[PDB]
């Protein structure tokens, strides 16, 4: 079995053109990547405080 | 007494850049799921201290294929340039009062393209000159964007006065009146002081650093300090543009707060795209210049030509 | 004159940052060390490097589109004229010249980085 | 976590606000507590070098109100 | 503080100076930006603020700017350098004395008639006296480009697109 | 019918740039021409007093110059005031 | 006497060198991973401020964390000669430090140490990100204790 | 005339007489031209500035577009010379006198 992974044709009709041009002109999926970055600000680091804290073994 | 302000401008601007260093790793760090400086000082607040104090003794090596005279001159222009560029600005009240205070910001900033064409050309190695024209060519290709969409935003404005800009802004802010010209604006801004997706000049993993390759200790913390003292005055420029604060005569420090607070605010934004986003190729965003922004900006231009005119709205000159 | 007194404060900083910058550290310079950085090997001068038509057609298409923003900055003032039909005319003018300037270019090739 | 960054941008801060409070306080100082006066147009240099005459001590700030004539 | 035209217009010939007695054109064209910013300077000390400010944003930051890029690309496998000849030695060397001999003959005597006579009993001397009102001349003027200039935007709007498209024809190659 | 509406669906499709930036410029261009408003811009930059008013002497048979700034004569300017 | 002034500003000196080691990203075998591993949110280099660096100008310490071959020794020694000083080597791994696996190979020099001078030897194949960042803080107390101004005070 | 007209003519003919007199570079030549067009924009500035003649303060702007667009001719000329022969060199320009 397999899958294709880019085999999907984008819609043409008035809702979906009009879709991809406030995509397009107001970059909505610019403003998706700010917000994941901006929800890893707030998240606690995976940072230890070495040498006061080790990396298990 | 004309001195002490001069000096009280210049300091603490230095100062800020110097924290913007650190403000920057930090941010970056957080969004990476890790710290940034937190060792040395208490949250790393030593860290720009220790850069600073390392650069000046570290050796600063000279190209042996290097015009001194200009190798040193583009370094002295390009600080110079980007500490005079605060000095129309009003926070409430500017240092320099000008008429034409930001086509003076428009032609200070034009005459900072000179730092890059005299380095790459004055450090040689026949390769970092082509990077340097590189720079150029973008600097001066959103150049024209930022002048008309400067013409274009001051037609509600009246003046080129940028303390008119506070009154133009008194009961709304000029965000509302013509957001897509900031939007067109901010990424212009961005591409200016090369960077986030527009840091062709300095790619770490397209020419190492490019210009910057030769200029090692004092001259690049030099270089380094002239583009942070330009980002953050570019978003103040930004703020003071589009955000505009609520002044009160008898209390500026309240619009001085609120100014500081939404600069940082958009420098932040500046470090956030930083951390988003991959790297325009340079026809990339010469493309997304030429045939995205420039369009668009010239049918912005004429609707806020027709808009005061058709709506009785046209400002006053004085 | 203030204007004056503040650029000469924020030049002699500058160059004052540069005589820090470049002097203070201590040095021992040998050959190998200042050879011109080409990632571990030496660099190939070659014979003038920076060209392609390209480069310089930009340049001179910001030139151009520059004169006409030159045109274009008396724009606030020009709106404060009683007789404001012919002044939006004209600056309307100014406006579709400058676009079909980059229509121009646009269609003929022009801003095309080609082969 | 995140709020450590906040020491740098509280310095930050403070480094922005020291020049627009300098420079406000130095306008108030060298002008007679009052705004410095602002001359866009040549009306409003007249109006200062007329105040600096009139004032007797050749600062145009000193304004002289109907006690000095009337 | 007294003189502050005189010295910003030596300085702009001794730049001219500089720059036309021709070393690499690199080093010509950073005299004639020199040239340009004391220009912009003596029109900014005659009124002339939007002049001047058009100067520095277009001839300074565009023309030149244009022109520098383009002599990094079409030069030579070394750039020349000021020194390399004599020959811009003594051009720029007889510029230097003869500007300074004519300021000087000028400055004590105020009464020279090389091709025209001058008078250096000042540059304030010429400024007249009276208000301009609640705007700038200048900026009136040159507003009216819109209003009065109609021909003048009509011719020079069509030189310019002229120019872009004379540009792409002879660039072409072929 | 079909064929412009088939365009503007292409154009908005894969250049909404270029439309919106037509369309911005059309507006611009058209727009001005038809607001009652742009006469009262007119008539406001008419109405602001650059220069000074020098007064003219009265030869007899000047009945609608005023004589003092208040008196009912000589251009109003309360049609600006609620505008 | 005058020689308290120069322990002072010798201190301060080291400690701004120590707080800013910018080193240069020298991957060239399996060593390389772990030492993007220590770079990774776990160990963050970074928050002992030594930052992800570039071009040799504007690097403190060449880390060699991977096989030297004597097809790109010569580059090595290039961008050795390249840094400013002052410098510091850091010899990471058993390919690097003496050989390791490729020892007795015709291709392969035994230790970057026969082409530049080595400062940290961080042994393992490969060291742990954890043992690269306590040779790294170990090179860090090496640089505390130099005494450059207190040598030329009694020259 | 007052002493800073004497040195803007002054710069004028410094820039045609090195115009005039060429060397190698085409470049420098240019420059020269474009030290002239300078030197007469900060000329007609001072006459019209001083003399008040509002309406033509204009007129240096059209000076200064109108000479640019001459200097970008210029350029691009140049630029093709340099592409036939690797050089700006005018001795080059020399195949016309047969
Ligand atoms: C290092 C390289 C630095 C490059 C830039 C140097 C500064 C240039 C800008 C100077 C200020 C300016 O233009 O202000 C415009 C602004 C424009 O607005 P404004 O003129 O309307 O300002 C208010 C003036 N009134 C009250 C009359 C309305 O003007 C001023 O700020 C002051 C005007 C008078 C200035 C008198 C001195 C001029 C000196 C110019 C520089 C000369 C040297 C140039 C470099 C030479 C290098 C060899
Ligand atoms: C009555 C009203 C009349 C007037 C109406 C006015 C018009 C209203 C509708 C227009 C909306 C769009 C305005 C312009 C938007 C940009 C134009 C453009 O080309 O976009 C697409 C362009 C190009 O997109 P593209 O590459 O997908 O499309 C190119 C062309 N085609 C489709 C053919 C391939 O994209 C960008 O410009 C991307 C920018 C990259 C950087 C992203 C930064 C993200 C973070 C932004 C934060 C917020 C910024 C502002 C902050 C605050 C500042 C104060
Ligand atoms: C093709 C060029 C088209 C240019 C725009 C058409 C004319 C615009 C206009 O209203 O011009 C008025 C103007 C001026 O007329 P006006 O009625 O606006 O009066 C102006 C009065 N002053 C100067 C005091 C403000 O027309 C001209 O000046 C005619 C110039 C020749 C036009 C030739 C076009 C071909
Ligand atoms: C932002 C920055 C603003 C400016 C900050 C200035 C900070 C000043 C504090 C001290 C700075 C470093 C001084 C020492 C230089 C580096 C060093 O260790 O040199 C060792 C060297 C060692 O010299 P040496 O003669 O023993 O060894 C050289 C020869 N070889 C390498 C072959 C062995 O010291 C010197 O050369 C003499 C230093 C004299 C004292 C300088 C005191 C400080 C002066 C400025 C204040
Ligand atoms: C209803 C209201 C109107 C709706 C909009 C109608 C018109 C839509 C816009 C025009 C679309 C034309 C067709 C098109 O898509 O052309 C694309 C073409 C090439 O584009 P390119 O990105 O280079 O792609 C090359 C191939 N890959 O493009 C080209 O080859 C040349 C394009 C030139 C564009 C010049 C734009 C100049 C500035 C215009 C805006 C300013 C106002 C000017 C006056 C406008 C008056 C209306
Ligand atoms: C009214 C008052 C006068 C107004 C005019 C301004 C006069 C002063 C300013 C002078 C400006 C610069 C003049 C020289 C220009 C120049 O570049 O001349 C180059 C010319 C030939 O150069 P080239 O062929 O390269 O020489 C051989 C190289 N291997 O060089 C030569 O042929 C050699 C001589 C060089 C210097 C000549 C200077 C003459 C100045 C006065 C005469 C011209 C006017
Ligand atoms: S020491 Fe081990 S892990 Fe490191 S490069 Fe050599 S073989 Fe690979």
């Amino acid at each position: 079995t397999y899958k294709f992974v880019n085999m999907r044709e984008p819609s043409m009709d008035m809702k979906s053109v009009t879709d991809r041009a406030a995509q397009t002109l107001l970059w909505t999926e610019l403003v998706r990547g700010l917000g994941m970055t901006l929800s890893y600000l707030f998240r606690e680091p995976a940072t230890i405080n070495y040498p006061f804290e080790k990396g298990p073994l | 007494m004309f001195m002490i302000n001069i000096l009280s401008l210049i300091i603490p601007i230095l100062l800020a850049v110097a924290f913007l260093t650190l403000v920057e790793r930090k941010v970056l760090g957080y969004m990476q799921l890790r710290k940034g400086p937190n060792v040395v000082g208490p949250y790393g607040l030593l860290q720009p201290i220790a850069d600073a104090l390392k650069l000046v003794t570290k050796e600063p090596l000279r190209p042996g294929t290097s015009s001194i005279s200009m190798f040193i001159i583009a370094p002295i222009l390009g600080l110079s340039l980007a500490l005079t560029m605060w000095v129309p600005l009003p926070m409430p009240y500017p240092l320099i009062n000008m008429n034409l205070g930001v086509l003076f910001m428009l032609a200070m900033s034009s005459l900072a393209v000179y730092s890059i064409l005299w380095s790459g050309w004055a450090s040689n190695s026949k390769y970092a000159l082509i990077g340097a024209l590189r720079a150029v060519a973008q600097t001066i290709s959103y150049e024209v964007t930022l002048a008309i969409i400067l013409l274009s935003v001051l037609l509600m404005n009246g003046s080129y006065t940028l303390s008119t800009l506070i009154t133009t802004q008194e009961h709304i802010w000029m965000i509302f009146t013509s957001w897509p010209l900031a939007m067109m604006w901010f990424i212009s801004t961005l591409a200016e002081t090369n960077r986030a997706p527009f840091d062709l000049t300095e790619g770490e993993s397209e020419l190492v650093s490019g210009f910057n390759v030769e200029y090692a200790a004092g001259p690049f913390a030099m270089f380094f300090m002239a583009e942070y003292a330009n980002i953050i005055m570019m978003n103040a420029f930004t703020a003071i543009l589009f955000l505009g604060a609520s002044h009160d005569p008898h209390t500026p420090e309240l619009y001085t707060i609120n100014f500081v607070l939404k600069t940082l605010a958009l420098t932040i934004t500046f470090l956030w795209i930083r951390a988003s986003y991959p790297r325009f190729r340079y026809d990339q965003l010469m493309h997304l210049l030429w045939k995205s922004f420039l369009p668009l900006t010239l049918a912005l231009c004429m609707w806020h030509i027709s808009l005061p005119i058709m709506t009785a709205s046209i400002p006053p000159q004085s | 004159m203030n204007i004056m007194l503040t650029l000469l404060t924020n030049v002699t900083l500058a160059s004052l940052l540069v005589l820090i910058a470049f002097w203070l550290p201590q040095l021992n310079a040998y050959s190998e060390k200042t050879s011109p950085y080409e990632c571990g090997f030496d660099p190939m001068g070659s014979a003038r490097l920076p060209f392609s038509m390209k480069f310089f057609l930009v340049a001179i298409t910001f030139l151009l589109f520059d004169l006409e923003i030159a045109l274009l900055l008396p724009l606030p003032w020009a709106s404060q004229t009683n007789n404001l039909k012919t002044m939006l005319t004209m600056a309307l003018f100014l406006l579709i010249l400058l676009a079909a300037s980059l229509a121009y270019e646009w269609t003929q090739k022009g801003l095309e980085w080609a082969e | 976590m995140w709020f450590e960054i906040l020491p740098g941008i509280a310095v930050m801060a403070a480094c922005l606000f020291i020049p627009g409070m300098a420079t406000a306080h130095i306008h108030k100082f060298t002008n007679g507590g009052k705004e410095k006066r602002v001359a866009h147009f040549s009306y409003q240099w007249n109006l200062m070098e007329r105040d600096r005459c009139i004032s007797g001590v050749n600062r145009y700030h000193v304004t002289k109100g109907l006690e000095n004539i009337d | 503080t007294m003189y502050i035209a005189f010295i910003l217009s030596t300085i702009f010939v001794i730049g001219f100076v500089g720059f036309s007695s021709k070393p690499s054109p690199i080093y010509g064209g950073l005299g004639l930006i020199v040239s340009g910013g004391v220009g912009c300077g003596i029109v900014l000390n005659f009124g002339g603020s939007f002049l001047g400010l058009m100067v520095f944003l277009i001839y300074l930051g565009g023309m030149l700017v244009v022109f520098g890029y383009t002599t990094a690309m079409a030069t030579e496998m070394y750039p020349e350098v000021w020194v390399s000849n004599k020959t811009v030695f003594g051009a720029f060397v007889s510029g230097l004395m003869m500007e300074f001999c004519m300021v000087y003959y000028a400055l004590k005597e105020e009464e020279v008639e090389i091709i025209f006579k001058f008078n250096g009993l000042g540059d304030w001397v010429i400024y007249d006296t009276g208000d301009s009102g609640f705007f700038s001349e200048e900026a009136m003027g040159i507003a009216a480009l819109y209003s009065y200039g109609t021909w003048l935007v009509i011719v020079t709007g069509w030189s310019l697109l002229i120019g872009v498209v004379v540009i792409m024809e002879i660039t072409r190659g072929n | 019918a079909g064929r412009i509406a088939s365009f503007l669906k292409n154009a908005w499709a894969k250049e909404p740039v270029l439309v919106a930036s037509f369309a911005i410029g059309g507006l611009a261009i058209i727009l001005p021409s038809l607001s009652p408003y742009t006469n009262y811009a007119i008539r406001i930059n008419r109405a602001t007093p650059y220069n000074y008013p020098v007064p003219l002497r009265d030869d007899g048979n000047m009945p609608d110059v005023p004589s003092h700034p208040q008196d009912p004569q000589g251009p109003s300017l309360e049609w600006l005031k609620n505008l | 006497r005058g020689e308290y002034v120069v322990a002072k500003l010798d201190d301060l000196v080291n400690w701004a060198r120590r707080s800013s080691l910018w080193p240069m990203t020298f991957g060239l075998a399996c060593c390389a991973v772990e030492m993007m591993h220590m770079a990774a949110p776990r160990y963050d280099m970074d928050r002992f401020g030594v930052v992800f660096r570039a071009s040799p100008r504007q690097s403190d310490v060449m880390i060699v964390a991977g096989t030297l071959t004597n097809k790109m020794a010569p580059a090595l020694r290039k961008v050795y000669d390249q840094m400013p000083e002052p410098r510091y080597v850091v010899s990471m791994g058993s390919c690097a430090n003496g050989g390791g696996y490729y020892h007795y190979s015709y291709s392969v020099v035994r230790g970057c140490d026969r082409i530049v001078p080595v400062d940290i030897y961080v042994p393992g194949c490969p060291p742990t990100a954890e043992a690269l960042l306590y040779g790294i803080l170990q090179l860090q107390r090496k640089i505390k204790r130099e005494k450059r101004l207190r040598i030329w005070y009694r020259r | 005339m007052p002493l800073v007209y004497m040195n803007i003519i002054m710069a004028f003919a410094i820039a045609l007489a090195g115009l005039l007199m060429y060397r190698s570079h085409l470049m420098s030549s240019l420059l020269c031209l474009e030290g002239m067009m300078l030197s007469l924009f900060i000329m007609s500035t001072l006459i019209i500035l001083n003399t008040h003649f509002t309406l033509a303060n204009m007129m240096p702007i059209i000076l200064l577009v109108f000479a640019a667009c001459e200097a970008a001719l210029g350029l691009s000329l140049l630029v093709m010379v340099s592409n036939t022969y690797g050089t700006d060199y005018v001795q080059n320009l020399n195949l016309l006198q047969c």
